[PDB]
C-alpha cells in the first residue's frame, strides 16, 4: 500500500512532547533548526525512535514504584523507580529514558495517587516538584530508572509506598534541552533532527505548557515534528519506503485552496521551503496529503 | 532544619557582604556550596568546599567552613548591581540536597 | 477498502473516557449492561457519536471563557462560559456538551492556568472544583454553556479573567451515571450501548482514575468500548459499512494462541459470548469478516 | 458570611435536634434547605421553603424561616442511628449556593 497519512486537521491533533492539543502549526527560522527532542520521533516505516511512546497519554509521564520519605528543610522526599508505563520492566538499553519520559529541562510538578496513614484520609493526589535538567544537584537517572521528587512540608505526609502513575501539571523555567537523563553521563539518543536543503526549515506543531511564572504572563511554546496521531499511524501501518522522502501538501479540503508543499523526510521531520526572517504561522484547519516519492535534493516551491 | 541562613541581605556596591549558613551537627564532614540561581536544583554553584575547614575564593565569592561551631560564612567582594537575585546555601549529598533560600539585595551607595 | 484495524496491544491504547492509559480487558455480567456513554463512542463508518472528540487529550477536558469572583464563605468562584477545546465557538446541537465534556458524575477536580494580579506572582496553576451529577444545587448546563467551579479560600485569590483549557486532576464520589448537562432538564444524547443478542456481554477497555477517597484504597475503575485509538482510526477511514457487524479475533501476537472470538457491531461496541473475566492486554484485534447481526459466537 | 450554623450537633434515637442557620438581611426572600450527604453540591435535600416563614417539613425533617431576626431554624424529628453524618445549610441561588456544613451525631436514649 502506498503511504498515506490520517485525514485530520492539526487543530483537532495531540501534541507530541507535551499532553495537550495541537494549537499552532508554524515555521521559525530564529530558532534552533536541529532539536534534539526524543518524543513525537517515528520513522516513516514505523520505527519509534528515542523515547517515543505509541499513546499520546504516555508523553511527558512516567510510572514507578515510590518509596516516600520525610526529611526536615526538604519535606516529603519520593523516590520513583521508573518502569515502562504499562507495567513492563524497565532496562536501560538503547533509548535515554523509560517511553514517554519528559524530553525538556525545567522543573516539573507532578501528579500522582498517594495513600496515607493519617486517620481520616485514605486516598489524595499529591502535587510533587521534580527538577528535570538541564543540570541538577539531584542526581536525577532516568536513564537508570530512578529519580527523585519532593513535595514542600512542615510535617510528614505519612504516605504508604506504592505504585504509581505521574503526569505533568506544571512547568517552571522551562529551556527546550533535553534534561539529565544520567546524573551528567551521556544516554543513547536520537540524533538531531535534520538535516535540510539551503533555504528549508522545519515545519512546528505547536502547543502550550500549563506553566509557573511570577513574571511573564505570554504562554510558554513547546513545538514537536510531528503529532501523535501521525506517531501512531506510521506504527501501526508499518509501512515500505521507496524512495527518500515524501511529497506531501498542505490544502483547505472546503476550499481547495492549496496552502503549501512540503517535504516529509523518511526520518520523521517535515520541511518547508522558506527565506523569510521572522516566524511565519499557518492556519490548523488543512489536510495533509500525500503526492509522491521525491528524491531528497527535491527543490521545493517556497512559502 | 539541616541548614540555615539569612532570608534576605543586602550590600552595595563595589562593597562585601556576608552569609552565615549555620547547620547541624551531622553535617560537618558534607561538602558545603554557594548557589545562584532558579530553579533551585539546577542552580550555578559559585564556590564550593571540599569538606574540609580550608578556605575556598572562587572569583569573588569565598566560603569556609567552620566545624566546630557548624556554620560555613560565604563572602561576596566587589559586589555589582547584577549580582543581585536568588542564592543558596548548600549542602551536597546524594539526591536532594538540604538548601536554604537567599535573596541578595544590591544598591548604590548613598551620594 | 475492507475495514482493519490498528496494530495496537491494548496495554499501549489510550482510554477514551478518562485520559489514562488502558490498564484492564475485561467482561463483567454483574454491571450494567447497556451503558450511556457520550464518549468513546463511534460508528465503524466514522461518524462520531455523542461527545466523542478525536484526540485523546480532549477526553475528560474543556475549553472555556473564564471569569472569577470571591464569594465569602464559598471562595474563588469561576464561571467558565465553554468553548469547543479547539477554539471555535460551541453552539447547543444535537449533542450533550461540548466534544470531549466529562460523561460522567461525581465531584471533579480540575487544573486551569490562571493570572494573578499579586505581586510576585503572575502565572500559576490553580486546582478548582466542579460539581459533575448526576443532580446538583450548582445548575450546571454545559449543554447550554456554562459550569461553575471554585476554590475554597479565605480571600481572594486575586485572579485575571481570561480564556483557559481545563484538565481533570481527581474524582471524588464516581459514579459511572451521566452529568448534569442541563440543569435537570434533557438533552440529546447517544443511545445507550446495545443491544446484544442472548449471551453476548459488552467487552470493557478499563483504566482507573485518580481518585480522592477518605476510607476507601481500593482503584476506581471507568470503562469504555473502544479505545481512543479505535476512535481517530474509524474516524480518518471512513470505510463502508457492508452487512451489520464484524468478526474479530484477539491472539497473542507471540504465540499465535486464539483468545477470543468476538463480534465487533456497526454501532461501536464489541459483544463477546459469556456466561468477570479478564484477559490478557498483549493481544492483537483481527477483522475476520463481515457477520449478520445474528451470527452465534463460540463461548469463552 | 453568608449563613452560619453550629459546626456539630447530637441527639438521641427516637427524639429531635435543632439546628440554627443564620444568614444576612440580603438573603431573606431565597429559599432555605437542610441538604445531606458528600460531595457537598450533589447531596440529597430533605426540606426546603417557599422563601416564605411557612413551616415546611419533609423528610421527617421541618424548616422554618424567621425573616425579622434572619434565621432558619430545622428540626430532625424521629432520629434514627443512621442519621449520623454531614448536613448542610443552605440557601437555594442561581449558581453556587451559599452552604455550611453541620456535623450530626447521634446516640441512644
Ligand atoms: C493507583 C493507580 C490508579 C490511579 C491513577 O493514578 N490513575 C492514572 C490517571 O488517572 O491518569 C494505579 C491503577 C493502575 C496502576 C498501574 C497498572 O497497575 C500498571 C502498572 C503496574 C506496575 O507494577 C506499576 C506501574 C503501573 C503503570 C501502575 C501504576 C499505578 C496505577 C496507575
Ligand atoms: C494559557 C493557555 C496555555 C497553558 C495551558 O493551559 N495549556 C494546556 C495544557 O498544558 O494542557 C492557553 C494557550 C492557548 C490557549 C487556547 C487556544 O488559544 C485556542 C482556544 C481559543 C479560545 O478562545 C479559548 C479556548 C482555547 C482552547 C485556548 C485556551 C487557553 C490556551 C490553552
Ligand atoms: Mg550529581
Ligand atoms: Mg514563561
Ligand atoms: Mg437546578
Ligand atoms: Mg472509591
Ligand atoms: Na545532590
Ligand atoms: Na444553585
Amino acid at each position: 500500500r502506498m503511504v498515506d497519512l490520517p485525514v485530520i486537521q492539526p487543530r483537532l491533533c495531540t501534541h507530541a512532547r507535551w499532553p495537550a492539543p495541537v494549537y499552532g502549526l508554524l515555521v521559525d527560522p530564529s530558532l534552533p533548526s536541529n532539536p534534539q527532542w526524543q518524543n513525537g520521533r517515528v520513522h516513516v516505516d514505523g520505527t519509534l525512535l528515542g523515547t517515543t511512546p505509541i499513546s499520546g497519554s504516555w508523553v511527558s509521564c512516567f510510572a514507578a514504584e515510590a518509596a516516600y520519605k520525610f526529611q526536615s528543610g526538604t519535606g516529603e522526599v519520593a523516590t520513583f523507580t521508573l518502569i515502562e508505563q504499562d507495567g513492563s520492566a524497565y532496562v536501560p538499553g538503547d533509548r535515554a529514558a523509560p517511553l514517554g519520559y519528559p524530553d525538556f529541562s525545567g522543573q516539573l510538578e507532578i501528579e500522582v495517587q498517594t495513600e496515607t496513614t493519617k486517620t481520616g484520609d485514605k486516598l489524595k493526589v499529591t502535587t510533587f516538584e521534580m527538577i528535570l535538567g538541564p543540570t541538577t544537584n539531584a542526581d536525577q537517572a532516568p536513564y537508570q530508572g530512578r529519580v527523585f521528587a519532593s513535595v514542600t512540608a512542615a510535617a510528614s505526609l505519612d504516605l504508604v509506598d506504592g505504585r504509581v502513575r505521574a503526569v505533568p501539571r506544571s512547568i517552571y523555567g522551562f529551556q527546550d534541552t533535553i534534561p539529565e537523563y544520567n546524573d551528567g553521563l551521556l544516554v543513547p539518543l536520537a540524533p538531531p533532527i535534520g538535516p535540510f536543503l539551503p533555504g528549508e526549515v522545519l515545519l512546528r506543531f505547536r502547543t502550550y505548557m500549563r506553566q509557573i511564572d511570577t513574571a511573564d504572563a505570554a504562554a510558554e511554546a513547546i513545538d514537536c515534528a510531528l503529532p501523535q496521531e501521525f506517531v501512531s499511524w506510521f506504527a501501526s501501518n508499518a509501512f515500505t519506503v521507496q524512495s527518500e522522502a515524501l511529497l506531501l501538501r498542505y490544502r483547505n479540503t472546503l476550499t481547495g485552496q492549496l496552502l503549501f508543499e512540503c517535504k516529509l523526510y523518511n526520518e520523521g521531520y517535515i520541511a518547508l521551503s522558506y527565506s523569510g526572517s521572522g516566524p511565519l504561522t499557518f492556519p490548523t484547519d488543512g489536510i495533509f496529503e500525500v503526492v509522491s516519492w521525491v528524491p531528497r535534493l527535491y527543490q521545493l516551491a517556497s512559502v | 532544619d539541616p541548614v540555615t541562613g539569612p532570608e534576605e541581605v543586602s550590600g552595595q556596591e563595589q562593597g562585601s557582604l556576608t552569609v552565615q549558613c549555620r547547620y547541624t551537627s551531622g553535617w560537618k564532614d558534607y561538602k558545603k556550596y554557594w548557589c545562584q540561581g532558579v530553579p533551585q536544583r539546577s542552580c550555578k554553584t559559585l564556590v564550593e568546599t571540599d569538606a574540609s575547614e580550608q578556605l575556598v575564593k572562587k572569583n569573588r565569592v569565598s566560603i569556609r567552613d567552620n566545624q566546630r561551631d557548624f556554620i560555613f560564612t560565604v563572602t561576596m567582594e566587589d559586589l555589582r548591581m547584577s549580582d543581585a537575585g536568588i542564592y543558596w546555601c548548600g549542602i551536597t549529598k546524594g539526591g536532594l540536597d538540604p538548601m536554604f533560600k537567599v535573596t541578595v539585595n544590591i544598591g548604590p551607595v548613598p551620594t
